[PDB]
């Protein structure tokens, strides 16, 4: 019983996959955002350049 | 592929159920990506998808 | 997100193993550990 309180009262017990899964999505987003640099480029548009 | 006001972009026109500023113009997601473009003509919103 | 990041190719494909599956598993190892 105990140990469900320990989980019930306690929203850090998962604190592993939480970063793991955090990790993942902000890899992601950064990818994603990468995309809207100009990198010198006049235009980080294909159709604009 | 589709210009709406200067932005050329290819995909899907549906139509979206969600509620707008006032003043119309685009719009965009969390990733800085365009996700839902106005309807100049009617005040009726459209997904991209 | 993950299901909101799909929109430049990035395809999430599924894991070959349901959780439903790894419930059973886990069930079945329970029980025969009992
Ligand atoms: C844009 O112009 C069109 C063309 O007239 C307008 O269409 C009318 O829209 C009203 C409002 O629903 C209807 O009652 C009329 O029957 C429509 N007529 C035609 C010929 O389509 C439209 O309303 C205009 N939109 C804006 C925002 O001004």
């Amino acid at each position: 019983g105990k140990i469900q309180d320990s989980l019930s009262s306690t929203a850090s017990a998962l604190g592993k996959l939480q970063d793991v899964v955090n990790q993942n999505a902000q890899a992601l987003n950064t990818l994603v955002k990468q995309l809207s640099s100009n990198f010198g480029a006049i235009s980080s548009v294909l159709n604009d350049i | 592929n589709f210009n709406f006001n200067g932005l050329t972009g290819t995909g899907v026109l549906t139509e979206s159920n969600k509620k707008f500023l006032p003043f119309q113009q685009f719009g965009r997601d969390i990733a800085d990506t365009t996700d839902a473009v106005r309807d100049p003509q009617t005040l009726e919103i459209l997904d991209i998808t | 997100l993950i299901c909101a990041q799909k929109f430049n190719g990035l395809t999430v494909l599924p894991p070959l193993l349901t959780d439903e599956m790894i419930a059973q598993y886990t069930s079945a190892l329970l029980a025969g550990t009992i």
